């Protein structure tokens, strides 16, 4: 039962659900205003629980679409209608242009939210969180709900301002001048008496984490959503409504929801005891590698070391010790650090905003992420390479953005995609499918091949003249570059040849705004990074599309087939034409280090002597295979931490689920003591017989406290576990309440203690979990290869972990 | 002429099966190692499976008895 | 000299063992019990089959 | 108890396994089984087959990619890629051994069908009992293959084979044809046991390793760390010869012997036990050295000393680069020497006790080395599934 037999069987399935629901919208155009409001109340109490109220989805969705028609157009296509359908099911309708991802989403988002639980709506970035947030905000105040979006450090979500605005649409609800002249998806521009009043619904006020989530819909970015989830850790107070239950979610541009391989870790408190050292130390460090040349072999992954001149340098500076390894790698660490710093990551990708002097990282498909680092050595390394040096190096928690998160609870339905690349994925983890649908007018846009050029980005030069020829013909163009550097030079190029343009390459945020509508306004020229050229309700002004419609020049082909296409797809919304073209150099990057060994012979032996335009013998063909190839590597590494972290999902669970129960409950007294003793007592009877010197000695190390309790008191043979247990138990319980003398406030003491102490231990031993990741880098040879050694060590450390807790957490409940 | 016609058919059964593995490798690889849960509850191609085992117990009664 | 060397360095290299592999031996036997046990199940059930679809 | 139930997969594949094999052997059309080493091995060419062609194309399959990828590394696009290249390579493996099993099909069917004892194989030739056998052979390969995969979902792709060994090694100890010479001197069973212990030894090879950690994904994004731990655990990586050693080499020697028994008009001359010691040592150089060489993949230091790694074993390690492969090369061939001592001593085991009273019934050495092999591997199935949850068990 697996073929088109499935894709098509899906067709009729929905072609049916749609026919019925289509009739629903038909007999409802009765200008249902106040009555519709009543319908918002009707459905409201029609579910109140995830009982999967199917029938509702029919009359409700009907109300949805129409609800839009009243507030703002854009709602007559089907892959959006059918979208929400399959969406509510958990797969992926769509593929872009017209369709309705903005509106579509709103459809199922409505039914599900009704539960009163709060639904998730993943989106790649902040700017976009705000996007959908308002683009559909209307229908929400219409269906009386509370939007809810979270971002970087602050969060907001709302409808029109104060009281007048409400008193503006309240009656205009009863009024609502619009239902007339319909019968056609030709949503033109008019009815200003409606827009000028309702369209101004887009407004936002400041709120906080709590009301945010518990509100209705929750608009946010995975980066954030993840961090929120984890924010739920060192929460001495559970009153912190930090995220109200995690479960359902629809992914806006899920073609990325997956590519978020690198885990989601909130890292922050870094108590550097060697901060001043790092300062001076790292200064010397960085300069050290400066002392050495190119030869240091740095490629195919961010790991590096150098041969001859390397060992040479090692000895050449602070360390006449040849044999450096002897538990003396701490220093070599310093070298590798700077080494990798000054090279692995161009300081120009870990930029310094306008004299903010802060070395921030805008890397990893993002767009400027304030104060933070992906590691405990890079931040301080490059810092040593620039100027102002920090003193942080912290960890805390981690998690897989998807399976560990989403599969932790409920479902998902992505938007766009199609390639087989995603189905196997949407299986091995998420557990969804695909519903490829071409809305009115399919792939109406034009595309052009991967025109290649040799020896250096000198092709990017040829693409310049290209942007020109377009400009003259009055064509609105745009380019999708790779990084910030190349992006800049790009502009400089247009300037050196005199060409107006705007650059939204994470320069400034405000830029992203203006450019929103200022990107493609007849002949307009715009250059931006893929981080702004991935899914966007872009449009176009006047005649604009007069010829071609839109033009897109790609600076190269990303690390993924989809992404490549994405940057391109940014030319086609609502269902209009356009033009795309890719300029690639056999000395670009994608193949400068990936597949270079292949392209080498296949080229220098095939042909070398020529001009510039070429792609007749295996060029676009070969590179293609390389692309998928690279993606493959990602797929591979995707495995390593995915599988591992899975075993971590278990451990982590017990972790703060325990920190939860301790935060909630009260007198775990008899428990903590008991388990503390049984653990410490069996200790006095596990690796040390309860004889005399045997125990007194080993147990001494087991009982190293400034306190005094039968320490130097020997001569005892009455140790049948019962006797020994009561002895220390009373020293505790008694001296406990006796020490409880402090006051009722003593209750919140274990609070600070338990959590912090527990949190502390865990996160610490998590540092060790990374070293264990090295042991799994060992399994490769000898024993099997299915995460074995890791699982067996993950628990070894897990048991060690806990017992450790009880010890420290214990003595801490005293010295005060 | 059941054994002759169904014979050519027995070979057909071999096709749908040799392929079930070829394509059935989104978590299988010879001596690979993937106890990959979160996926797997009686393949939609298990109809082929039942068609197979049933096919040979079928050649049992038809061949001799 | 030659082969001597190989043996001289092998004499001390003899490591990576398991003093409780005897525990593993006890299991090896258990495992064997499984094989035999399995095979014995055959004879019994296969013989019920021997009567039916065998000497019919 | 000792079983300590929980294993929701154990008895599952176990019982399921017994089922598929019953119908599998008594299958219609072939089911062949329901100069002394030749008439004891059995077959048309050189393959012991409890069934037409299922366990044969099995060993065949494994062999196909074995020597292929062996002497010939990368000739056609695929090597190792963790997932992508591994599947493309696996698919090629599929079609590969498939057509191979076909070749052997037509052959074995021919010879068999017209010259073996306890025939009862009719002569109503219509579809050729060769195309008919080709059926139960190719199709037969499928039922066993298909079964294998599933077996490899709860047990092991070799769990099907151990079922065969289980059966074979259980037919002879229940007195099926072993009481005509000897008997009541069952020390031979206990001695075989001593061999079992030897086997276990092989496993822990020289298992030892280095340091450092790192993980690179996406496009142009990764990280790094310092030092300040406080735990147990360390680095492990060396090894020793894998599975099917003595068996692969021993079968080879049986080849020049069989042909030497039936060349032109049977040039009957000696080559049975006498030249043993010589052919036995062959098992040493052949198996151990050749495999262990490729086996301990010459390129290990490349990856190790690449992600930044200076080993620590048998003393605080040091020198990086290929020089590391040098130090390791030593431990490599040395532990291999020792390995030979034991495995080779297995075939030699019966040879060292059969010096006073020799039994022309060696049936038990090779087959055992196989049956135990899968036993040990299944022990790995339990090694992982074991240890439920050690947290809170006797703590908070
Ligand atoms: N039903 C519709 N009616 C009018 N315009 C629509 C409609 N659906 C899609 N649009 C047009 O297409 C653009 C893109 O739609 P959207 O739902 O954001 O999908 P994508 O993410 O593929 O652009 C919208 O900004 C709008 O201009
Ligand atoms: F909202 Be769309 F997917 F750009
Ligand atoms: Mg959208």
């Amino acid at each position: 039962m697996i073929l088109f037999d499935k894709n098509k069987r899906i067709l009729k399935k929905y072609a049916k659900m749609v026919s019925k629901i289509n009739q629903i919208e038909s007999d409802l155009r009765s200008k249902k205003n106040s009555e519709l409001i009543r319908l918002s109340m009707v459905l409201k109490e029609k579910v109140n629980s995830f009982e999967d109220a199917d029938e509702h989805l029919f009359e409700a969705f009907a109300l949805v679409r129409e609800a839009a028609r009243r507030t703002l157009g854009m709602r007559p296509f089907d892959v959006q209608v059918m979208g929400g359908i399959a969406l509510h099911e958990g797969k992926v309708a769509e593929m872009k242009t017209g369709e309705g991802k903005t509106l579509a989403a709103t459809m199922p988002i409505y039914l599900n939210a009704l539960i009163g639980k709060g639904v998730h709506l993943v989106t790649v970035n902040d700017y976009l969180a705000r996007r959908d947030a308002l683009w559909m905000g209307p229908v929400y105040l219409f269906l009386g709900l509370r939007v809810g979006v979270i971002n970087s450090l602050g969060k907001s979500y709302e409808v029109v301002w104060k009281n007048p605005d409400l008193a503006r649409k309240a009656i205009e609800e009863n009024w609502s001048v619009w239902p007339d002249g319909f019968n056609g998806e030709v949503l033109k521009e008019e009815s200003m008496n409606k827009e000028a009043v309702e369209a101004f619904q887009v407004e936002l006020k400041e709120i906080t984490r709590k009301e945010a989530y518990l509100c209705d819909v929750t608009y946010g970015t995975n980066n954030e959503f993840g961090f929120d989830y984890l924010r739920d850790n060192l929460v001495l107070d559970y009153n912190d409504k930090v995220q109200r239950g995690h479960f359902y979610a629809i992914v806006d541009e899920a073609d990325s929801v997956l590519i978020d391989e690198a885990r989601t870790p909130l890292i922050i408190s870094g108590p550097s005891k060697e901060s001043p050292s790092v300062y001076r130390r790292f200064a010397q460090i960085a300069k050290k590698f400066v002392k050495d040349k190119d030869f240091t072999v740095d490629e195919k992954a961010r790991t590096i070391i150098l041969t001859e001149e390397g060992v040479a340098k090692a000895e050449k500076i602070i360390g006449v010790e040849n044999l450096y390894d002897p538990g003396n790698v701490s220093l070599l660490y310093h070298l590798i650090n700077a080494l990798k710093a000054l090279h692995l990551f161009k300081k120009d990708v870990d930029y310094v905003v306008m004299n903010g002097e802060v070395i921030i990282v805008d890397e990893f498909t993002g767009r400027l992420l304030p104060g933070r680092r992906y590691s405990g050595g890079l931040h301080q390394a490059i810092e040593a390479k620039e100027g102002v040096p920090i003193k942080e190096e912290s960890i805390t928690y981690a998690t897989i953005t998807f399976q560990n998160y989403f599969r932790m609870y409920e479902k998902l339905a992505g938007m766009t995609g199609t390639a087989k690349t995603e189905e196997s994925e949407f299986v091995q983890v998420y557990g969804m499918e695909v519903v490829v649908i071409p809305t009115h007018k399919p792939m109406i846009r034009k595309d052009h091949d991967d025109l290649v050029f040799r020896t250096q980005k000198e092709k990017y030069e040829k693409i310049v003249e290209e942007i020109e020829k377009r400009y003259k013909k009055g064509q609105p163009v745009l380019v999708g570059t790779t990084s910030i550097e190349k992006s800049e030079l790009l502009s400089s190029m247009l300037k050196k040849k005199g060409i107006p343009h705007q650059v939204l390459n994470a320069k400034y945020h405000e830029k992203e705004a203006e450019i929103v509508a200022k990107a493609g306004q007849k002949g307009m020229v715009t250059i931006a990074t893929n981080m702004a050229g991935r899914g966007t309700d872009i449009k176009l002004g006047p005649g604009v599309a007069e010829l071609g419609g839109l033009c897109i020049i790609g600076t190269e082909r990303h690390e993924s087939r989809r992404i490549d296409n994405q940057l391109r797809g940014r030319a086609g919304r609502q269902g209009d034409p356009g033009e795309s073209i890719f300029f690639l150099s056999l000395e670009d990057d994608l193949l400068r280090i990936f597949g270079s060994e292949q392209i080498g012979k296949v080229m220098n032996i095939l042909k070398i002597e020529e001009g510039q335009p070429i792609q007749h013998p295996m060029l676009s063909k070969l590179i293609e295979n390389i692309q998928k190839k690279v993606e493959g590597i990602n797929f591979s590494i995707r495995k390593t931490l995915m599988e591992m972290d899975d075993v971590l999902d278990k451990q982590r669970r017990a972790v703060y689920s325990l920190r939860d129960q301790i935060l909630l409950e009260k007198d775990y007294d008899e428990y903590l003591k008991d388990i503390f003793e049984d653990v410490v007592s069996t200790r006095v009877e596990e690796f040390c017989s309860g004889k005399n010197w045997d125990i007194e000695s080993l147990k001494n190390s087991l009982s190293f406290f400034p306190a005094g309790l039968f320490d130097l008191d020997e001569k005892q043979f009455s140790s049948s576990e019962e006797l020994h247990d009561y002895l220390f138990n009373r020293l505790w319980e008694e001296y406990q309440r006796k020490k409880q003398e402090i006051g009722e406030d003593y209750r919140k003491v274990i609070r600070f203690l338990m959590l912090r102490i527990i949190d502390d231990h865990w996160r610490r031993y998590l540092e060790e979990v990374e070293h264990v990741k090295e042991a799994v880098q060992l399994r490769s040879y000898g024993q099997k290869d299915p995460i074995v050694e890791f699982k067996k060590e993950t628990y070894y450390m897990f048991d060690e972990m806990m017992r450790r807790i009880n010890d420290t957490i214990a003595n801490y409940v005293l010295r005060v | 002429h059941t054994i002759i016609s169904v014979a050519l058919i027995y070979m057909v059964q071999v096709q749908m099966s040799k392929f079930s593995e070829l394509g059935g490798a989104f978590g299988s690889g010879g001596l690979h190692t993937v106890f990959g849960r979160r996926k797997g509850l009686d393949t939609g191609g298990k109809i082929t499976l039942v068609l197979s085992v049933l096919f040979f117990v079928s050649c049992v009664v038809t061949a001799f008895v | 000299e030659v082969i001597a060397e190989a043996k001289k360095i092998s004499w001390p290299s003899r490591k990576e063992l398991l003093t409780s592999f005897g525990v593993v031996l006890v299991i090896l036997a258990v495992t064997s019990v499984y094989f035999f046990v399995l095979d014995f199940i055959f004879s019994g059930v296969v013989s019920a089959i021997f009567k039916a679809l065998g000497i019919g | 108890a000792f079983k300590i139930p929980e294993l929701r997969d154990r008895i599952i594949f176990t019982f399921l396994a017994l089922i598929v094999f019953r119908m599998g052997i008594y299958i219609p059309v072939p089911g062949l089984n329901l100069s002394f080493y030749d008439v004891f091995t059995g077959g048309a060419l050189s393959r012991f087959s409890v069934f037409t062609m299922s366990v044969t194309p099995y060993i065949t399959a494994s062999i196909i990619l074995q020597l292929l990828a062996s002497v010939m590394p990368s000739l056609k696009e695929m090597l190792r890629e963790g997932e992508e290249g591994r599947k493309k390579f696996a698919k090629y493996t599929r079609r590969l051994t498939l057509l191979i099993g076909g070749f052997q099909a037509f052959f074995v069917s021919f010879s068999l069908a017209r010259s073996n004892p306890d025939m009862v194989a009719p002569g109503v030739n219509v579809l050729q009992f060769t195309v008919l056998s080709t059926m139960s052979m190719l199709a037969g390969t499928m039922f066993l293959l298909w079964l294998g995969e599933r077996i490899t979902e709860k047990g092991i792709g070799n769990g099907i084979s151990i079922l065969i060994f289980a059966g074979i090694v259980a037919r002879y100890p229940s007195y099926i044809r072993q009481a005509y010479l000897g008997g009541l001197n069952l020390l031979e069973w206990i001695f075989l046991i001593a061999v079992a212990l030897i086997t276990i030894f092989g496993i822990i090879l020289v298992q030892q390793a280095e340091r450092r950690i790192t993980i690179q994904y996406a496009r142009r994004v990764t990280g790094r760390r310092v030092y300040g731990g406080a735990s147990t655990y360390l680095p492990i990586k060396v090894n020793q010869g894998g599975v099917i050693p003595i068996i692969f080499a021993s079968a080879i020697v049986s080849i020049p012997s069989a042909i030497a028994s039936i060349t032109n008009n049977e040039t009957l001359k000696n080559l049975f036990r006498a030249g043993g010691f010589l052919y036995l040592l062959i098992y040493g150089l052949l198996v151990f050295f050749f495999t262990y060489f490729y086996s301990v993949v010459i390129f290990d230091p490349r990856e190790i000393s690449e992600n930044i790694r200076k080993y620590g074993g048998y003393i605080p390690g040091l020198r990086p680069g290929r020089s590391t492969e040098q130090y390791l090369h030593r431990v490599l061939n040395r532990v291999t020497f020792i390995g030979a001592v034991f495995l080779v001593v297995i075939a030699l085991l019966p040879y060292l006790v059969q010096g006073a009273i020799k039994v022309n019934v060696w049936i038990g050495g090779t087959s055992a080395l196989i049956a135990v092999g899968v036993a040990l591997d299944i022990i790995q199935q339990m090694e992982t599934h074991m240890v439920m949850r050690h947290y809170e068990g006797f703590i908070k």
